[PDB]
């Protein structure tokens, strides 16, 4: 319960103070994630408890120098408590989950951390394991992105826009790196369009470092971590489409809305599209599995595109 | 008047600082907090409850005999087993841990990760998250991490306890739920997707289940220690095999107009320029893999991509395009 965690924290406080000789109040509060009054009460409670006998030279006593904390007699408390199975398993799971995400953490650091934690806790091959012992799938652009984020230097990115299906070379300045679903996006301010955009790592062919350490406007204007300006907007058009039973692939990787069930397969769903061409390609991909319902203009455009493709195939050989 | 936390701290300090086993009566007499019990039975009950709590907190108590000339049982705490070995952490590892400590959202996992990070920091290293300046945006829309959070916790607990699991799994939304009882072996992640590896007790085969499909009812059953997975089995290799079976299918020649189909351009194996029907582009010889996926990719681009060989794929694309061009009646 709460008492158990409090006891663990109060027992592990002593080695933390022994490691850092003159840690202040604010640093300790930030490290242990507790309020000032709670920290003071815990420290005072730890002050009056120690080795049996309860002589003033037999219990743990501190040495308050102004607003600094130092240990003069630990009474045998020299090392922190071990790691239970649950917490170590959770840490290992998180570390092995973040090693495959591109750009959020250096894979070498993650592997070194995994090795050190396994050696410290004595874990074996009966724990969670990744797929790639050595990825080598990093093109080096992710490392350049991380370096630019750390050093606040201008970057040149060649991004593949799937909605317009093109390659655009832009000069952008990073702001922060965020994780959305299973696709981490680098957030950057672009002066070509002068806007905050989220670029996906797998869509970046290569990155170029440049010697233009210019502070982006958003830090001087507004630096909201989210900035979901068009992640979900009502202005985004939505097409109403009928989906067959066999075509269940799109039911998982895309945000279908207003799902209506029908044994006859006459009830449909609605999904938003950024561009008309993207939705047309998405519809044409599934073939007869997906039938167009609304809008009528989109259906006419899809029919015209299909007729043009049929004519092109007839002409070609 | 001694608080519970103070009593437990005194007890653990007294046990740690003694090199000889301590019987119950000595603990009652010496350690503070055990001198206010109105009766011996009440003291015994309180001491047993405290020892159960301390053992539950992971502290490795050892029970033995005081000496070869005495028989009363005594208690001790090993100083070697209680102390984790020292570890040296660089800046990169500290940054990695600081980034990874901000992923979970379940209160139990959050508490466990916080306690682990506190112990790691108290070990001597300095883990700081503000230096990197990387945050997490999505916390309630993830289908792998956030969506598969409670199920993963239940699976991890069952694996730790060495017990089989019974749950409800469906291959797809169209299909129906099926009750599956399997003995788990571990959890393996691939492309940021979890995949539970186990042996089914209803089909007797090694199966990998995507945690997104499974609902939250991951009920643990079976006695503890009844699960003995083979050590020579490599879970990651099985996961890799299950991810993809068809290596390359065949080699297909597809014509694509220049300047477009960049996603298909990246997938090109060999290319050769050619102009057909007044439109220039490149004919590429590529792999097949999943036939339906390649057919969808070809049909998406329409006139931009023209299939040449094999003829079966061209016929399939033509049939799908004619079905689309029928007007939606069928």
């Amino acid at each position: 319960s709460q008492v158990s965690t409090r006891l663990v924290r109060l027992l592990n406080m002593v080695p933390y103070f022994q490691a850092n000789p003159k840690v202040t109040r604010a640093e300790a509060a930030a490290a242990l994630g507790v309020t000032g009054k709670q920290l003071d009460a815990d420290l005072d409670q730890l002050w009056m408890c120690g080795l049996p006998g309860y002589s003033p030279g037999d219990l743990i006593d501190f040495d308050f120098v102004g607003d600094t904390i130092e240990v003069t007699f630990s009474a045998g408390v020299d090392h922190p408590l071990r790691l239970t199975s649950t917490e170590a398993t959770g840490i290992l799971v998180a570390l092995r989950a973040l090693v495959d995400v591109p750009g959020m953490v250096d894979p070498e650091a993650a592997r070194s951390a995994i090795a050190k934690i396994e050696s410290a806790v004595g874990s074996q091959r009966a724990v969670v394991e990744g797929i790639t012992e050595d990825t080598s799938a990093e093109p080096g652009a992710a490392a350049t992105v991380r370096t630019a984020v750390r050093e606040n230097r201008a970057l040149t990115l060649e991004y593949y826009s799937a909605s317009r299906d093109s390659l655009a070379t832009r000069t952008v300045d990073p702001i922060r790196v965020v994780l959305v679903g299973d696709n981490s996006y680098l957030e950057a301010w672009c002066r070509s369009a002068e806007a905050v955009r989220l670029f996906r790592f797998d869509r970046i062919v290569d990155a170029q470092l440049l010697d233009d350490p210019a502070a982006p406007p958003p830090p001087a204007v507004a630096a909201g971590p989210d900035t979901s300006l068009f992640d979900a907007d009502p202005s985004l058009p939505s097409a109403t489409l009928l989906i067959g039973a066999a075509a269940a692939w799109m039911f998982d990787y895309y945000p279908l809305r207003d799902i209506t069930e029908r044994p006859d397969g006459s009830c449909e769903a609605t999904m938003t599209y950024a561009s008309e061409d993207w939705m047309a390609r998405f519809i044409l991909g599934f073939g007869a599995e997906v039938q167009v319902l609304a809008p009528e203009s989109l259906a006419t455009r899809v029919r015209q595109a299909a007729e043009a493709a049929l004519q092109a195939y007839a002409r070609c050989v | 008047a001694v608080s519970k936390v103070e009593r437990l701290m005194n007890l653990v300090i007294a046990l740690l600082s003694t090199r000889t086993y301590l019987p119950a009566e000595k603990i009652r007499t010496t350690v503070a907090g055990y001198a206010d019990s109105p009766s011996d039975e009440a003291f015994s009950r309180m001491f047993e409850r405290d020892k159960n709590e301390l053992r539950d907190l992971g502290i490795p108590l050892e029970t033995g005999r005081v000496s070869k000339w005495d028989s009363t049982e005594g208690y001790r705490i090993n100083r070697d087993s209680y102390a984790l070995p020292p570890i040296g952490l660089t800046a990169d590892e500290a940054a990695a841990v600081a980034v990874a400590t901000q992923l979970w959202q379940s209160p139990e996992l959050v508490t466990a990760t916080q306690n682990a990070v506190l112990k790691l920091r108290a070990a001597g290293v300095d883990v700081d998250a503000d230096g990197v300046g990387v945050a997490i945006a999505s916390t309630a829309t993830l289908p792998g991490v956030r969506g598969s959070e409670e199920v993963l916790q239940s699976l991890l607990s069952a694996i730790d306890e060495g017990r089989a699991v019974q749950f409800e799994h469906r291959p797809s939304r169209s299909a129906d739920y099926t009750t599956r009882t399997v003995e788990p072996w571990g959890v393996v992640t691939h492309r940021g997707r979890w995949y539970l590896v186990g042996h089914d007790r209803d089909r007797e085969d090694t199966r990998t289940f995507r945690l997104s499909r499974i609902s939250a009812a991951a009920r643990p059953i079976g006695p503890a220690g009844a699960v003995q997975k083979p050590q020579d089995v490599n879970l990651r290799d099985i996961v890799r095999r299950a991810v993809a079976e068809q290596p390359t299918g065949e080699r297909a020649r597809i014509w694509i107009a220049g300047g477009r189909a960049t996603a298909l351009r990246r997938q090109a194996v060999t290319s050769t320029p050619r102009t057909i029907g007044g439109r220039a582009g490149e004919e590429i010889t590529v792999d097949i893999g999943t036939w339906d996926r390649l057919a969808r990719e070809i049909a998406s681009y329409g006139s931009d991509a023209v299939a040449l060989e094999p003829s079966s794929l061209r016929d399939d694309v033509v049939e799908r395009l004619r079905a689309h061009a029928a007007g939606g009646e069928r």
